[PDB]
């Protein structure tokens, strides 16, 4: 049909940096996922998982490392999944439901000896309304962030932070002082050389709400270390060990000062931007980039080796909280909200079962 | 506006690839395991063109069933994909009278010419066309060309003298100059009548050639007529500019960064170290594209596929790639240097910026400098290779033998 | 103004001398042009070019008319320092050597016919350079190139001032293999003075930034060399921004740290804070319509950057002089038995 | 005026109330004034103070005219609750029984006559005080007394709340040999409270100070326990000021810290710095001609004192509630699978 076409002009999308960031690509494959399910045709749901499981394949095989493209198809394999429990032990006439949302997760799969009724189109308007609800989730994160994390700072306190391109930290540095008076100012550290392009365009969006900011280049943010009391990070993607993916550089040492200084450190996160999937070998969740725009010489001869990193992995023992809009968190306590929100099955998501 | 038309013109530099080149053609080879074509057609894709047209002068069935088996034969691509067969060995422009003669053409289109590998962003080279088209109504062309400003001397076989405008970038005028073995040919002659009314000009060398050339349709109709060029630069973008034909300008484009071109081994060295290294930010090679392989990236430039067998004891120095389903074996050392799928490395090889292609049986204790070996070649045990060997396709090689420098043995 | 660190006076902005009170050697006018504009330098190339234009200006004596050899010239040299206080201020191989020359000054004896003056300032100047700088420094290369074994890698950081002659001297003098990884900062890119020099003499030289520092440590990596703008009295190290971070991380990921330093950059004062004693330098480099324009005529906006921070002592293995190795809490003794007195 | 901390208004220190607008019960005017004035309580004795005054407020009906009873009793009831915000700030104990009150009484149905009104509200909040608190603390002393041996010592703080019976039942009722150091501090010495209790019943107390701290973990020590106020979120503890450095002392010398806590304790909030949501407590008490009069009338002098204050969960060794033992991080899963269900 032509449903095929646009599944792979996405892939090709995602491909080629075309789309970037976590909420763009978010928001693009949830729309290519309900212009898919749109035009799908299952005959059993059990197809549909398939049906909807094997894009996702598809799709994380084509780019591992941008997250947010790769975990929505999880979140609504997710709660497509749950409505098949939810349905089938009602219909049993022998013990009906039991509807408790918390269980044991060992056990009951070590005992296994083997009206709306069935209404067969309700999967489709089921997944369109979760469709529905996740945009209207993802679009409003920070709601949850400015309830909750003014209750977690204070006000005569000077602040860093070393992501500078991220919305939720600045939606949330301009409430801070726009609704709540709580004046302090933000230390600023430019990921050369790819938030040099933001951190001042942050700056500029700071001074322009004028709270007292200033930058720090990379290279002299140890002798600041002990002057600022708090560091904050915007983050890309979040894992079950709580151990993040975040933006472009800076905080795999940053956080690391904080924390041999005893400075606690902050990480708001969108609900959106978790994985049930767990860093396997963490070189491999994380992009490289490209040597030109270090040194600008191209020395054509002599030919200097040399390294640049997109991404920064920060361990969950450097971290301190996590401000989500469903409260805060524990980096130790991340697990338990993944498994609120994706199953056992599709973490391994894929068709040829080894 | 849209509806881009676009035709790359390949098979034109058998001359510099004939140990190799002879069973399949120069577009045809891989550079970084996967064979080049693509590294035009993935550029020009995302130039967002409509058809393409392959000139193929030369083994035009192996040209068509890898065309027929590619991606580009499949009802969602952003071109479709035309061929062109032909007569053997041609020479460039009179492809373009064949053109004229047939009439498919019409519109603004890419004079790719080689086989180019690039990261600039062709959207806004479209632009510059149109503030030609807009500032300009005797326009011919744009020429994008690359800023090497920290090498001379080193763009092995033609260099040039692009000597261009300083406001508008509109080229003035053109001149084939010698090599740096040559300390003879020391002249070059640019006669001021043309000169007039140009007050501002800039000359120089370092302008690698890449052969993007995006025109409008007038000027095949303008080529048409003069019916005396062989070539695409050192006879046409002379003559067309020497007070030839009136109200007829031509342009040419500096982009920044990396925009490159194969000419011969001395520059497919250098681009495969610098597409191979990540001085061709984003096309890149991990991104796994072309055939849908499974490279991972170490620090270090390392490029590994899945199956990918590294025995114990081994080393694997800066800025490598490996193939799936190889086998290396103890004390064996890699550095710098593309390795194909499937081979079978043996035992204390150190293969050192060297481009051993696919399938290639290496023996045991048999090092290698700079000796890239083609598909199917094997070798043998103690076979001592060194710098310059170009040993090419299904080369069956004894054990013991020596090789000398530059033994351009098939 | 939370911190009010912006306001610290230990460095002066203010520029363009016009006073013709004394003769100012245009030497040293081109001296410190070199130095404030655009920074060529590292600790010990200040004190060689400081050095070697003291040099010039007391070959240049014009000595007045009833003033004595003795008696002018520390004041006149004092106003030729000034210059140089405007210009940036001073390293401690700055003034090690100057109260050096300054006692040096004060054994002369009016007795000099000014031909002898030469011979006794100029070969002393000469012979300093030579045993507290060069000499010293071979010691460096002579003690430190038998802690590194064959086929390891050492990671710098920013311009090196000695060690470059031991990467140089371990690569080709002693054809050990070696594998250097250099790291620098914005804005002064002194880094890729080092890895044009060594990599032009031919060893293989990883070029990084302080960015990405975490990737270039998950190698195979030990022997962090660092060199050093001055030793506090603690063990407190001090030297170009940013070194500090890879201190730590380096010390973090047990492996270990060195400090390649002479006896002449060991000081006499102390601090245990990072901002505390220390230079601001120039925030309009921090921008190279550009990204941002004006830092100032926006309200509520600063742009500071820092060249000097200290590794406290838990980090640095080994602090390496000419008389040899030596742990950092116990420079104080070298402080008081060798500074000077050699 | 650096950290502006003192002018925190979590506290109003705002009294006496004059205005008649609504039936003020005197016995819960006798109550505020017996909180606010002199502190004899801790946690779980002002829950306990609180539901059975609660009980005699409701036994007082005194409905009005046309108003039904499932209409007026939480207004009125808030009003009285507003009496006691004026007093002290509340604790999670008031909290999380008055929050349940009011779910209890939003399902009554109207059609009691005000006669088994009593019937389930005094014998509801009974059971209340029954199950979520009293045999719950018993369910804490049969769980906390298997894991302690004879022979041993307990360092608790303050005035404990639950395991002054668990040290009474220990000692005594199971004969096992004990000896409690208690330790407390300025300015509600309530820790002499548990001091007189437990040696009036005949157990080895041996009280000390909080700044004598270092000599009581030089002796044969282990099993600090300590009465907690909450436990957040998180895992950080909050309870009476001074517990979180003979928290941080006791994991500093590998000795282990219990929190005996129960499930009505937990809360839903977090926070993870100390002087975020706190206390301000009366600084006149700071004082007992004096030692100093009159911190005000003189510039430039402030006398601050702290009710509550976080240790991380770090130190904590065990939690251990009614349902069971846990570590510290693993609080939300029961803030999320028995807070409130049970």
């Amino acid at each position: 049909s032509d449903v095929n076409v646009t599944i792979d002009t996405f892939v090709a999308k995602l491909k080629r940096r075309q789309v970037q960031g976590s909420y763009a690509i978010a928001l693009e494959t949830l729309q290519l996922l309900m212009r898919f399910i749109s035009a799908a045709r299952w005959n059993h749901v059990n197809d549909l998982i398939e049906q909807i499981r094997d894009l996702g394949n598809s799709l994380e095989k084509a780019h591992p490392t941008a997250f947010s493209c790769g975990n929505v198809i999880r979140r609504i394999l997710a709660v497509l999944r749950d409505e098949v429990e939810e349905d089938t032990m009602s219909t049993t006439v022998t013990s009906t439901s039991v509807a408790e949302p918390l269980i044991s997760s060992m056990f009951n799969l070590l005992q296994k000896p083997e009206s709306s009724m069935k209404t067969k189109t309700d999967y489709r308007q089921v997944a369109i309304q979760g469709i529905k609800d996740l945009i209207d989730e993802i679009k409003n994160i920070d709601e949850g962030i400015q309830q909750i994390a003014i209750d977690l700072i204070h006000d005569h306190e000077i602040l860093l932070t070393p992501t500078p391109d991220s919305k939720t930290v600045l939606k949330f540095l301009i409430t801070a002082r726009e609704r709540s008076n709580r004046t302090f100012t933000v230390l600023v550290t430019e990921g050369f050389p790819n938030n040099t392009k933001n951190a001042h365009e942050f700056a500029k969006k700071l001074a322009q709400h004028n709270i007292e900011t200033l930058v720090v280049p990379d290279s002299a943010v140890f002798a600041l270390m002990s002057r600022v009391g708090k560091v904050i990070i915007g983050t890309k993607a979040v894992f079950v060990n709580g151990g993040t993916i975040s933006s472009n550089s800076g905080v795999s040492s940053v956080c690391e000062c904080a924390r041999e200084f005893r400075t606690p450190v902050f990480a708001v996160a969108g609900l959106y931007k978790l994985s049930p999937l767990y860093p396997f070998d963490v070189e491999k969740f994380v992009e490289f980039g490209g040597s030109q725009r270090i040194l600008p010489r191209m020395d054509p001869r002599k030919r200097l080796d040399t390294v640049n990193q997109i991404t920064d992995y920060v361990p969950p023992e450097n971290i301190d909280i996590y401000i989500t809009n469903v409260g805060g968190f524990n980096p130790s306590f991340i697990y338990r909200i993944a498994w609120d929100n994706y199953k056992q099955i599709d973490v391994h998501l894929d068709k040829n079962k080894a | 506006e849209d509806r881009l038309q676009a035709v790359v013109l390949t098979d034109s530099y058998e001359t510099r690839f004939m140990p190799l080149t002879a069973v399949k053609p120069r577009c045809l080879l891989p550079l970084a395991n996967v064979p080049l074509i693509e590294y035009t057609l993935e550029f020009l894709a995302k130039a967002g063109v409509h058809e393409v047209f392959l000139i193929c002068s030369s083994h035009a069935n192996q040209i068509n069933d890898y065309i027929e088996n590619s991606k580009w034969n499949l009802p969602w691509s952003p071109f479709k994909i035309t061929t062109i067969m032909s007569p053997e060995a041609r020479c460039t422009g009179d492809v373009m009278r064949d053109l004229d003669n047939r009439g498919i053409i019409t519109g603004d289109f890419i004079l790719v010419s080689g086989d180019v590998l690039t990261n600039i962003d062709f959207s806004k080279m479209l632009e510059f066309h149109k503030k030609m088209h807009l500032q300009d109504k005797d326009h011919i062309s744009t020429m994008c060309l690359s800023k090497a400003s920290t090498y001379p001397k080193t763009r092995t076989i033609e260099p040039a003298a692009f000597v261009l405008d300083k406001s508008t970038s509109r080229c003035i005028y053109y001149q084939d100059l010698p090599l740096p073995s040559s300390r003879e040919k020391t002249s070059i002659q640019i006669d001021p009548e043309l000169l007039d009314n140009v007050d501002e000009f800039v000359i120089r060398n370092d302008l690698i050639d890449c052969r993007i050339d995006i025109c409008t349709s007038h000027v095949p109709l303008i080529f048409q007529e003069n019916f005396d060029y062989q070539s695409l630069r050192t006879d046409f973008v002379k003559g067309v500019i020497s007070s030839d034909i009136l109200g007829k300008h031509i342009y040419a484009y500096l982009t920044d960064e990396y925009a490159v071109r194969v000419e011969s081994w001395q520059t497919y060295d250098t681009i495969s170290q610098d597409f191979l290294g990540r001085w061709c930010y984003p096309l890149v090679l991990d991104s796994n594209i072309q055939d849908d392989q499974t490279y991972s990236y170490e620090s270090r430039h390392i490029y590994k596929e899945k199956d990918v067998v590294l025995a114990q004891s081994c080393k694997i120095g800066k800025c490598t790639a490996i193939g799936s389903g190889t086998k290396i074996g103890e004390g064996t050392k890699i550095e710098n240097s593309v390795i194909g799928r499937n081979c079978q490395i043996g035992e204390n090889i150190r293969i050192k910026n060297s481009f051993i292609w696919d399938d290639c049986i290496i023996g045991n204790n048999s090092i290698i400098d700079h000796s890239l070996i083609a598909s199917n070649a094997t070798l043998g045990s103690n076979v001592r290779l060194n710098d310059g060997c170009i040993i090419g396709f299904n080369v069956k090689i004894d054990d013991n033998m020596d090789l000398d420098r530059n033994t351009k043995i098939s | 103004l939370e911190q009010s660190f912006d306001n610290s006076s230990l460095i002066s902005s203010v520029k363009e001398l016009l006073l013709n009170k004394d003769l100012i050697h245009p030497s040293i006018l081109l001296l410190t042009s070199h130095l404030a504009h655009y920074k060529i330098v590292g600790s010990i190339p200040r004190c060689i070019a400081m050095l070697e234009v003291f040099q010039i200006v007391i070959k240049d004596y014009q000595t007045p008319k009833g003033t004595t050899l003795s008696r002018n010239l520390t004041s006149y040299l004092s106003h030729q320092i000034d210059l140089l206080k405007k210009a940036r201020p001073l390293s401690v191989t700055m003034g090690n050597a100057i109260r050096w020359l300054k006692q040096e000054i004060s054994l002369i004896d009016p007795s000099t016919p000014d031909k002898a003056a030469k011979k006794d300032l100029c070969e002393k100047i000469g012979q300093f350079a030579k045993e507290k700088i060069e000499l010293a420094d071979q010691l460096i290369i002579d003690n430190a190139s038998t802690q590194i074994e064959e086929s390891t890698t050492i990671v710098t950081y920013g311009s090196s001032k000695v060690l470059t002659e031991l990467l140089l001297h371990n690569a080709i003098s002693l054809k050990k293999n070696i594998k250097v990884i250099v790291v620098d900062s914005r804005p002064l890119f002194e880094g890729r003075k080092m890895a044009e020099t060594l990599r032009n003499a031919g060893v293989n030289v990883m070029y990084a930034l302080i960015t990405s520092l975490d990737t270039i440590f998950n190698m195979d990596v030990d022997y962090v060399f660092l060199g050093a703008h001055s030793i506090l009295s603690n063990g407190f190290l001090y030297s170009r921004a940013g070194t500090a971070m890879l201190a730590m991380s380096a010390k973090r990921r047990n492996i270990p740290v060195l400090v390649c330093c002479e006896s002449l950059k060991f000081s006499q004062r102390v601090q245990l804070d990072s901002v505390t004693f220390n230079e601001l330098a120039d925030p309009n480099d921090l921008v190279n319509k550009n990204i941002l324009d004006g830092w100032q005529e926006l309200p509520s906006l600063n742009i500071v950057n820092i060249l000097y921070d200290l590794t406290p002592p838990e980090y640095i293995k080994k602090v390496i002089t000419e008389f040899g190795a030596l742990p950092p809490s116990s420079v104080p003794v070298i402080l008081r038995e060798y500074k000077g007195s050699a």
